[PDB]
């Protein structure tokens, strides 16, 4: 029937991790998509941020909290890699210590990329494993021809 | 895009569906399962005693009142077993004191009643509801009909706003360490509870079945959207009002109010 | 020039100092610091700074107490043989002068009296050198590591010790597993600070780690409960440092700029101007006035954007927050404005050595003047509503207040130390950046500094930064953006693309670095939260050799606790929300 | 009737719980101070007396309004008492 499918896409609860910096951003999006999230209720962790050393336990003590589906995006530079912080103090991605599926780059990203995030995100939980062998197309293939017929750009002396 | 405002919560409930339901280690097990059904079960049978019409009447039972008010009493052990069952003194001590405001204004829908029940003179809901025949029992009993508000929507409706979160410090609010289908049992419960409230509300205050130009299921019907509506519309309007603010605002200003109010109520009806 | 290379011996305070000890033990260093570096033995550091408090017009404030490695400096022309040092830079309000001074010490024996006696706001200073170095300060009360976990192993800030998280190993989870055993068993040694009350059923011990919204980042303090009593409060901070210090070390100086955006993020170019104004002192580039009005018109925008934040997040927290979400609206079109100039909505890193990236697009004028007219009523709209409303101003007022005194010796600059009776200011103190042919007022709190006056004062400076924007939208003049130096970095491009000389020019600066010459610069600014500086160190290479960043919000979070000791939670997290610190300045 | 949606009920409990399964020391000064709770399990039996007068008023006439008001009377005495002495105010 696939009706479970149906219920997770429609559905789904977001807990909000994001950390001193590109923050900003993310409650830019979060007040104009949407108190509800809850810690040990969410099922969604949008890890952003720069992941810290000192800290990462407490990440993974949220990630151990939740239920068994867990779904985890990754926001920013930093969260997905190092980021530019390639230190002693900065752990190098988020997915090293937890399993990671969907990845935004950016610095910060910008709150149009969440609502991609989202719509990504149940595009892959309506196609079940997980990957089910539809996850291989990427948008890297998808858009290409889209990308690389561009041609003209407004020039930057205008505003 | 979902046309239906009941459709996010139908997901919602599809959601908390199929969830793996985890064993806390160091807990007692019969509380943490049986503090969700005594939030649930309470205002579900709440329900069954509204006269929504006299052929189909869910129960013909000789009192109702009653039953409403055990339900009403009997809801803050759904509370306090929770708080138990959350084994974390700081989310022990918030649903302590979440059922302590509790105790505290469900102290005044019984006396907010009985001006009602005493200008009725039963406890049959048929009587109550041939009573509201030309004259409703809510222009008289201003005081009781805001004090009965109040105390409806006290009890557990969000509008304390202490429930998932706590002003003092050292403690938490207790629906934290339930994760699984008894979140949604939350959930599911206070609506039961929201809407048995307004029906319970339009059945004894206003009145139900009348019928001036239109069927009179459908003329109860539609009044009690209206009254959900105006309930949604304050309950939005109305902020979070601090532990402190409630307590001062509590057993002081309406006792008096719903003592007056029998006062007046047997002076005027002899 | 106002860059040359000075002395300042002739300055009235090294006659003083003169007379007093008479000849020997100072080394009077030359530098483009526009302030007096003095080198004083070890043995001589507590009278010293006693004598300086004490002085006749005395130095009552530390501005900041930090550690150089000095050990690979090839060019070392005129200072004592020194194998580290530590740098301890005082500022007499009185005579709005600074005085440094640097404490020589050798490998083998790495020991210097504790300064905190005379400024207890050092303490936590030299816990860092404890931390980032191997210096032991005897008599310190808690030398502890404050930066990375107690186990950590090494010196970071040691050039022996690898910068890159590359050469150690990478996250393998072999210190998860560990510091998941510690977490579990979360007990109490009585080692967090003084810890004067006992682990018993009389003081309970409460982490109280508010990861809740306005936290300003997620951090702890450790709070000793009796009768529900703030008995010591012991804040456990760290958790967010990214290394900048360290990172300056291995970028140039052109590609570091990115990371100034990040000090701060809310600052934006208020964090690249010290940097960038420090490097040019280093190059001695005068700048086209252009370009200080250029700079001046987004180091106001972000300013008020700042100031914006501020007030809407405490009126939010504290108050009504339905009218005030118009202000995130109004945040949207300020950005509209940033990235129609910059690029990019936050972290514009936009400043350049010498100049800007680009000249204004030439429909900048109509947006900037369709922002100033539009904003003063909604700047009515929001006095009007602060001003005049009671209930928060009744909440809002004696709560955790302190005096002109007791900001002086916590190091508290900015809107905190502005509700005092100081009158002191950077932009009229020491004019930059042609901020000396503008007319612009301080506003001052008197001898309260409560939550009130801390939001009158941030209104009443918006309105001088509207002053200051109106005034450089009406007298922008004409000319370069920027300067005519072979040092300003990068060249102008259109040159770059014809010109062989400045193709060269070009590309040595932006591939090995631009050389500069073997000096020591220090700029501090006004920024959006007290007094920012930049102590930058150069040993005639294209890397900085040593990189010092002073934010006050790290002495803002320090604070709290001599003055919230004897008050409860609530207040607590009241004081925690007016005090303007971001965690993400307090560890840098 | 009241039995068969009892029965339902009770029916839907067991169906839910069932396809659930399948689907698969020392406090010091904190907490204490539950009297106002206490003084709400003794006000909840003062209120009982109304709750059973109020089904018959009509025959009780003018003496049950005065004693009626004398038994509410002292219940403000003992509330204003209690408010007076200090213990109803603020509590944890
Ligand atoms: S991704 Fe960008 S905005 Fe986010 S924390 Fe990293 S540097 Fe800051």
């Amino acid at each position: 029937n696939d009706m479970v499918n149906w219920g997770r896409k429609n559905s789904i609860w977001p807990y909000n991790f994001g950390l001193s910096c590109c923050y900003v951003e993310m409650v830019t999006s979060f007040t104009a998509v949407h108190l509800r999230a809850s810690p040990r209720q969410a099922d969604l962790m949008v890890v952003a941020g720069t992941c810290f050393t000192k800290m990462a336990p407490v990440i993974q003590r949220l990630y151990d909290q939740m239920l068994e589906p867990k779904w985890v995006i990754s926001m920013g530079a930093c969260a997905n890699s190092g980021g530019m912080y390639d230190i002693y103090s900065v752990v190098q991605g988020v997915d090293k210590f937890i399993p990671v599926d969907v990845y935004i780059p950016g610095c910060p990203p910008r709150p149009e990329a969440y609502m991609q995030a989202l719509m990504l995100l149940q595009e892959s939980i309506g196609k079940e494993q997980g990957v089910y062998r539809a996850n291989m197309q990427s948008e890297r293939e998808r858009k290409r021809g889209e990308r690389i017929a561009v041609t003209n750009l407004r020039t930057p002396d205008e505003i | 895009v979902g046309w239906g405002g009941s459709l996010q919560l139908v997901a919602d409930m599809i959601k908390m569906f199929f969830k793996e339901d985890w064993i806390p280690k160091f807990s007692d097990r019969v509380i943490f399962t049986l503090a969700p059904m005594i939030a649930f079960t309470s205002l579900l049978l709440a329900f069954a005693i509204v006269p929504v019409s006299p052929g189909w009447v869910v129960a013909d039972l000789n009192i109702g009142i009653l039953f409403f008010l055990m339900m009403a009493g009997l809801a803050v052990y759904a509370v306090l077993f929770a708080g138990w069952s959350s084994n974390n003194k700081y989310s022990l001590l918030g649903a302590m004191r979440a059922s302590a405001q509790t105790l505290s204004y469900e102290v005044f829908l019984g006396l907010s009643l009985m001006g009602v029940v005493a200008q009725a003179g039963s406890f049959n809901m048929t009587d109550i509801v041939n009573s509201q025949a030309h004259v409703w029992n809510v222009i008289p009993q201003f005081f009781g009909f805001i004090t009965f508000a109040i105390a409806g929507v006290a009890v557990c409706h969000r509008h304390p706003f202490d429930q998932p979160e706590a002003e003092q410090e050292l403690a938490d609010g207790y629906h934290i360490e339930y994760s699984g289908m008894k979140f949604g049992l939350f959930f599911v419960g206070e609506y039961i509870g929201i809407v048995t409230i307004s029906a319970l509300m339009v059945t004894l205050f206003f009145g139900g079945w009348q019928g001036p130009l239109l069927p009179p299921f459908i003329w109860f019907a539609l009044k009690t959207a209206f009254f959900m509506m105006m309930f949604i519309l304050i309950r939005a309007s109305l902020p979070r009002p601090r532990y402190d603010q409630v307590m001062s605002f509590g057993w002081k200003i309406c006792l008096p109010l719903t003592l007056i109010n029998l006062l007046v109520t047997a002076a005027v009806i002899l | 020039p106002a860059w040359q290379t000075r002395d300042h011996l002739d300055d009235p305070v090294i006659g003083e100092l003169r007379n007093r000890f008479g000849p020997d033990a100072f080394t009077v260093q030359a530098t483009r610091t526009g302030v007096p570096v003095v080198w004083i033995k070890r043995e001589q550091l507590l009278e010293v700074g006693d004598f300086l408090k004490k002085l006749p017009k005395p130095y009552v404030m530390l501005f900041d107490l930090h550690g150089m490695d000095e050990r690979l400096r090839t060019h070392r022309e005129g200072l004592p043989a020194a194998d580290f040092s530590v740098f301890y830079h005082l500022i007499s309000i009185d005579r709005n002068r600074d005085i440094m001074l640097k404490v020589a010490l050798a490998e083998n024996d790495l020991h210097v009296p504790t300064f905190t006696k005379l400024f207890p706001n050092a303490n936590w200073y030299e816990r860092e050198t404890w931390d980032l170095f191997g210096i032991t300060f005897d008599g310190h009360p808690n030398l502890r590591r404050i930066m990375m976990p107690q186990t950590w192993k090494g010196h970071p800030l040691r050039k022996d010790y690898p910068a890159r998280a590359t050469e150690f190993s990478p996250f393998e989870l072999t210190k998860a597993k560990q510091d998941l055993e510690m977490e579990a068993l979360t007990f109490k040694p009585e080692e967090w600070g003084m810890k004067r009350g006992t682990e018993n059923e009389d003081f309970m011990f409460l982490n109280l780690g508010p990861n809740h919204p306005s936290a300003h980042g997620a951090f702890r303090i450790v709070l000793q409960l009796d009768g529900e009593e703030i008995v010591d409060c012991v804040p456990d901070i760290g958790y967010h440092h990214r290394g900048a210090e360290k990172m300056g070390e291995r970028q140039s100086w052109h590609s570091y700029i990115p990371y100034t955006d990040r000090i701060e993020y809310l600052g934006g170019c208020v964090n690249e101007m010290p940097y960038v104004l420090a490097v040019e002192k280093l190059a001695g580039i005068t700048v086209p006035d252009r370009v200080n009005v250029i700079r001046v018109m987004l180091s106001e925008l972000f300013r008020i954007n700042s100031h914006l934040l501020y007030i809407s997040t405490f009126i939010q927290d504290v108050g009504a927050m339905t009218p005030v979400f118009f202000a995130f609206t109004d945040r949207q079109k300020i950005y509209d404005l940033v990235e129609a100039i910059t690029g990019f909505r936050m972290h514009p890193a936009w400043f350049r050595i010498g100049g800007v990236a680009h000249d204004l697009p030439r429909g900048w004028d109509r947006l900037l003047r369709e922002f100033l007219d539009w904003m003063p009523k909604r700047l009515a709209s929001y006095e009007k509503a602060a001003l005049q409303n009671t209930i928060l101003k009744g909440r809002s007022q004696g709560v955790a207040a302190y005096g002109a005194k007791e900001a002086l010796e916590w190091g508290t600059t900015g809107a905190g130390l502005r509700a005092t009776g100081i009158d002191f200011d950077v932009r009229k103190a020491r004019p930059y950046s042609g901020y000396e042919n503008f007319d612009f007022e301080i506003p001052v709190g008197g001898g309260v500094s409560d939550c009130y006056t801390r939001v009158m004062l941030k209104v009443e400076e918006l309105r001088q930064s509207l002053r200051i924007l109106e005034q450089c939208l009406n007298n922008m003049p004409e000319g370069p953006f920027k300067a005519d130096h072979p040092l300003t970095t990068p060249p102008p491009k259109e040159r770059t693309l014809q010109h062989i000389e400045t193709l060269i020019t070009h590309f040595l600066q932006v591939s090995w670095g631009p050389v500069m010459p073997a000096n020591e610069s220090f700029q501090m600014i006004e920024a959006t939260k007290g007094i920012n500086s930049y102590y930058l160190t150069s040993d005639g290479s294209t890397m900085s050799y040593r990189t010092r960043v002073r934010t006050p919000s790290f002495a803002h979070l320090q604070q709290i606790p001599a003055a919230i000791r004897g008050s409860l939670v609530s207040d607590l997290i009241v004081y925690l929300g007016s005090i303007d610190f971001v965690m993400s300045d307090v560890d840098r | 009737a009241f039995a068969i949606f009892l029965i339902v009920a009770i029916g839907l409990c067991c169906l839910m719980l069932v396809g659930g399964w399948f689907l698969g020391a020392r406090l010091r000064l904190s907490a204490k101070f539950y009297l106002v709770a206490m003084f709400f399990v003794i006000f909840d039996v003062e209120a009982l007396y109304l709750f059973a007068w109020s089904t018959s008023i009509r025959e009780s006439g003018w003496v049950g309004f005065v004693e009626a008001a004398i038994f509410i009377f002292v219940l403000l005495a003992g509330l204003v008492y209690l408010v007076r002495i200090g213990a109803l105010d603020w509590t944890p």
